[PDB]
């Protein structure tokens, strides 16, 4: 349950990112795929070499459907739902691996939202990828 | 854990510029906040009914300096990661039963200070370095569980 | 998401379980305890000794929690947000422990009901411990 | 992981009992209908649409029966997991990629299957001792991701 300082909290965030959405999607896959070297087996068909436009753009269309979970918030299930078909029924994502994609994506708004990302506001942060990954992985329960 | 030498550099370089009076309290604050239930651990710190609090509170820095201390301490050991941390898995595990998966969370916590305090000098791979390493003290600090 | 099939299959098991849930759920409790020593530090005041009164008294009430969930399952976060109010916010019930629960709880129900817990009835009562684990936790979201 | 005498016996006596040509096929059939990602690494299986399928599946209970051979290995090694699961780990960790958590969710599912079948038998303290199993071997099979 996002609570109304989360929401304001989430939106601040995106706001202050504002156009980098994409790059730094692209970048939190890098990140993901150089940590966690297990979810590169879901990319077998992707070059994930540094400045990859596969990379570039997939990472272009992560960042769009978390600003359209932002901005349906209230309404995520329904928001991703045919996203979360996708990750579960055909690419049966592993959900341990939506931990470790959340955790890059804050990672790369740390590095980039000094002034922004706060203990408070990354503790709602936290909660929102939580959120999202619980919706992405809802069609396992 | 086997860091590559490249990874012990980027590791290595990276750390020598941590304000270690501070990051500790920072990345245990920021537990407390982010991961609440972790706060049930912490009780005698007094004040962590906000993030205000808990980021000012005195104990909260005082005691994430040790744990940095113990991190410094892993970071000089990386090829004898079980043999440094043993006496504290004994405590973590044995005295206190903190769940491990804590420790994976401050771990991540504490990579995320990194990555605000470095903004882009914490890059991609010097990030996949450091999880190497936190992931390492995590095994580790939960020896005594295995 | 609990599927139709789902629910006929957590409803049919219910109803095998019929009136032994409360002692099921307290043997549930004690395999937790035995299974996983750090799921004790949240009792420290209880006596988790074989055959404590205070642990049977405690099954009980997982179970009716559990019943009550399933018989409000397609309003299960407006059932349980008491509880999940108390789990999270008095209790601070690390998450990870909902799954150590839900796998003895499932254990539990494995050991009485030869017939019933087939591969398809333990899917749905595994998405269905999860669902309830979930809400409960979800005061951390 | 050291069992102590009581956890080796009740673990050694039950293991005595056990079908190993069967509960192999049935934990892992129940892992696939389960936890259905895991589905992906056993695409080459055939038929996994529904569960009757995944059960029936003679590549499944063919499969399992080697994962229980392993399993019956480590518990003939209680005392050196690493070792005995060096090369599985090599496969697992560095070829297949599998993510760990999944050795934990096949060892609970292992120890459900044992539920199912032993019972009442299969009590609160003989459980603990599984516990402390299939928690050894995850941690050996995962040991190349350390
Ligand atoms: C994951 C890496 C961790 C490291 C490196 C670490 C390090 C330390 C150190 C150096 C101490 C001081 C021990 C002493 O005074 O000799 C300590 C104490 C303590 N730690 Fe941790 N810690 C970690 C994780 C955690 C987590 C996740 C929790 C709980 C959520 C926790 C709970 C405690 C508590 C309650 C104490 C005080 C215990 C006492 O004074 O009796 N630790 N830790
Ligand atoms: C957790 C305990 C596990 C044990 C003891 C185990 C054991 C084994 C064994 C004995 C083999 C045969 C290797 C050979 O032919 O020499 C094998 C192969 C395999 N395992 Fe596992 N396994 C475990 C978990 C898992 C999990 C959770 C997954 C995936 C979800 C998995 C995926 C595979 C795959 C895909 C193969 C075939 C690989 C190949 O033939 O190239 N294993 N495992
Ligand atoms: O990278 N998540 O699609
Ligand atoms: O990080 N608490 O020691
Ligand atoms: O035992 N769960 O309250
Ligand atoms: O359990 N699959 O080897």
């Amino acid at each position: 349950v996002l609570s109304p300082a989360d929401k304001t909290n989430v939106k601040a965030a995106w706001g202050k990112v504002g156009a980098h959405a994409g790059e730094y999607g692209a970048e939190a896959l890098e990140r993901m795929f150089l940590s966690f070297p297990t979810t590169k087996t879901y990319f077998p068909h992707f070059d994930l070499s540094h400045g990859s436009a596969q990379v570039k753009g997939h990472g272009k269309k992560v960042a769009d459907a978390l600003t359209n979970a932002v901005a349906h918030v209230d309404d995520m299930p329904n928001a991703l739902s045919a996203l979360s078909d996708l990750h579960a029924h055909k690419l049966r994502v592993d959900p341990v691996n939506f931990k470790l994609l959340s955790h890059c994506l804050l990672v790369t708004l740390a590095a980039h939202l000094p002034a922004e990302f706060t203990p408070a506001v990354h503790a709602s942060l936290d909660k929102f990828l939580a959120s999202v990954s619980t919706v992405l992985t809802s069609k396992y329960r | 854990v086997h860091l590559t030498p490249e990874e012990k550099s980027a590791v290595t370089a990276l750390w020598g510029k941590v304000n270690v009076d501070e990051v500790g309290g920072e990345a245990l604050g920021r537990l407390l906040v982010v991961y609440p239930w972790t706060q049930r651990f912490f009780e005698s710190f007094g004040d962590l009914s906000t993030p205000d609090a808990v980021m000012g509170n005195p104990k909260v820095k005082a005691h994430g300096k040790k744990v940095l201390g113990a991190f410094s301490d892993g970071l000089a050991h990386l090829d004898n990661l079980k043999g440094t941390f043993a006496t504290l898995s004994e405590l973590h595990c044995d005295k206190l039963h903190v769940d491990p998966e804590n420790f994976r969370l401050l771990g991540n916590v504490l990579v995320c200070v990194l990555a605000h305090h470095f903004g882009k000098e914490f890059t991609p791979p010097v990030q996949a370095a450091y999880q190497k390493v936190v992931a390492g003290v995590a095994n580790a600090l939960a020896h005594k569980y295995h």
